[PDB]
């Protein structure tokens, strides 16, 4: 039974520490680009 | 004149064919020909390597 | 949003680059949160218009903004600069209002990621000791390879107080009130006073800090600043904060103490965000609180023409005017913003366009009555005149 | 129990497996769409 | 007249380098000097602080 | 006209790290008497 908590072990930290990236990539995409699309859009 | 008034883009029209206006005359010869240049026209659609 | 502030703008310009920074605050607009802290960098610009345009490049947020004191920037050739005064923190992370421990320096440059810097314990070091420090929010100048600032703060003291109180015709009292002034909470040991700010050597990535304070003999309480560069000379700009509401503005061929001097000018008299009763003409000695900003910029080697908008409060917000005062003391003005409810502030930068001067100037104020506070700004230009008589 | 290690076993290969994508999505934001909005950006 | 047909930009060519055009005269000396100015060329490629 | 771009390593302060600049001029043709 013990395999069973391991591979559970395993695989939350695999997928907790991989899904950071939507985080970071969602904050940049708010924060960097969304703006500088806004402002050429105002310029063209 | 109110032709081109719902057009969005007025760069070009449809063909309106050449006449001989005035090359009616005895021994007068209307003609068409291509001009000199060949122009490359980039990007018409998409490539690859 | 309606519950958020901004305020505390800090604006310079550079050679075509400006700095520009802001604070937004929750609700108070004077001690509430700080939420975040704002820069901008960007460029001057001709886009067809009546006068010069901005146009912003890079927007960046302060982190950990709660630890901040104050924020102020400066601008030099294709980089800028931000230093901040930051405070303590307690063992639950949360910081102590009115408390000291170092500070951060950040450089900017156009497509470039930020640098950041730490300066703690050994690497600055004060003329006296402080309990609270504060960066003028006017902002400071780059000279070669160091930068000058204002600041002020809560100093130590150990002397007898002996405090300047120069005033118009008046009816030892006016004394004793003026060495009660400059001291906080009543206590002799305890002073508000200014200081120079220097940071050397920042190109070696290796900042570090030193000051020089100005004595009670020669200062009012002390407030925000702004360093200038007038040609190969500086100036330095003092806020009102008391009872002596006249404009307060030094020339020095040097950064120190010993070698400042002061223009003999009243114009601005600043009227708004006090607490004084004192009349304009005899400006008497009282304890009272003036909170507002009203910056100038000189137009000549010797600060004898220099440009500045003055604010009266009136019975419908206030009302506003641009001013040029000449070496004559003659006066030229011309009345602006009548469409706003409100101005409180005002800092003015120059630089040359079109083969003329232009001035910029930043303001905090209020459109309509029920509004946030917010910051505008404006654009003018000065015209040379001479006159036959 | 057998089948429960086997379940473990086919959820962990099938989202590591899509997480991939994530880690290629970001990098293309960050490598190929930033820079060029700043351009563009300052050119208008 | 042909020679640029084909080309998406036409701003800059290939090196034609100078002749001393009617600079064969007694005592006539031809030569090249650099300009005055030296102009910076911005972002030829990215950089890092 | 001629024009030249020249492409350089070097350092404008004497802390700074090394950096590569480019700069651009013109050739001038000239004709002198004797
Ligand atoms: C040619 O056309 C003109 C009108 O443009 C006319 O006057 C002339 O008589 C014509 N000549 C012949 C040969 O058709
Ligand atoms: C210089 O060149 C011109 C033709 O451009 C020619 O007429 C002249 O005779 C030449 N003079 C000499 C010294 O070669
Ligand atoms: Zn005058």
């Amino acid at each position: 039974l013990k395999a069973i908590q391991a591979m559970l072990k395993i695989i939350q930290d695999e997928v907790n520490s991989k899904l950071e990236m939507l985080v970071s990539l969602d904050q940049l995409v708010k924060t960097e680009i969304k703006p500088k699309v806004s402002l050429i859009n105002t310029a063209v | 004149d109110t032709t081109d008034d719902d057009k969005v883009d007025t760069t070009i029209k449809p063909v309106e064919y050449y006449k001989p206006d005035g090359c009616n005359k005895t021994n007068d010869h209307f003609t068409m020909q291509p001009g000199v240049n060949f122009y490359t026209v980039p990007n018409l659609g998409p490539s690859s390597s | 949003s309606a519950d958020e502030c901004y305020t505390n703008p800090s604006f310079s310009i550079g050679s075509s680059i400006y700095m520009f920074s802001q604070e937004i605050r929750k609700t108070d607009c004077t001690t509430g949160e700080i939420l975040s802290i704002q820069i901008v960098l960007g460029r001057i610009v001709d886009k067809g218009q009546q006068g010069p345009q901005a146009s912003p490049l890079l927007v960046w947020s302060v982190p950990n903004p709660k630890i901040i004191n104050s924020c102020a920037v400066a601008a030099g050739d294709e980089t800028g600069w931000v230093l901040c005064s930051v405070t303590l923190t307690a063992a639950s992370g949360e910081p102590i209002p009115h408390m000291f421990d170092g500070f951060w320096l950040y450089k900017f440059e156009p497509d470039t990621e930020v640098v950041a810097y730490r300066i703690t314990g050994f690497a600055y070091l004060l003329d006296k000791v402080y309990d609270s420090v504060f960066i003028g929010k006017g902002g400071g100048i780059q000279r070669g390879n160091d930068l000058y600032f204002q600041m002020f703060g809560l100093s130590r003291n150990r002397q007898s107080i002996k405090a300047l109180c120069e005033h118009g015709s008046c009816l030892g009292g006016y004394q004793v009130l003026c060495d009660r002034a400059v001291m906080s909470f009543g206590s002799e040991e305890s002073l508000i006073s200014n200081a120079y700010l220097k940071v050397n050597d920042v190109a070696s990535g290796k900042p570090t800090i030193i000051s020089q304070t100005f004595p009670p003999s020669d200062s009012y309480k002390g407030s925000n600043g702004r360093i200038y560069t007038i040609g190969e000379r500086y100036g330095i700009y003092l806020a009102p904060s008391s009872w002596n509401r006249y404009l307060r503005f030094g020339l020095t061929p040097d950064i120190s103490v010993r070698s400042t001097t002061w223009l003999k000018e009243k114009d601005p008299i600043m009227k708004v965000l006090t607490t004084c009763t004192n009349t304009d003409k005899d400006m008497c000695p009282e304890i009272c609180n003036t909170r507002g900003y009203q910056d100038i910029f000189p137009l000549s080697e010797d600060s004898s023409f220099y440009t500045y908008i003055g604010i009266t409060p009136s019975n419908e917000g206030t009302k506003s005017f641009v001013a040029v005062k000449d070496d004559a003391g003659h006066v030229a003005s011309i009345t602006i913003l009548p469409n706003y409810y409100s101005i409180t502030s005002a800092t003015i930068s120059c630089f040359m366009y079109k083969e003329e001067i232009w001035c910029i100037a930043v303001t905090e104020g209020r459109k309509q009555k029920e509004n946030p506070q917010r910051i505008y700004a404006h654009s003018y230009r000065v015209q040379k005149m001479c006159f036959n008589i």
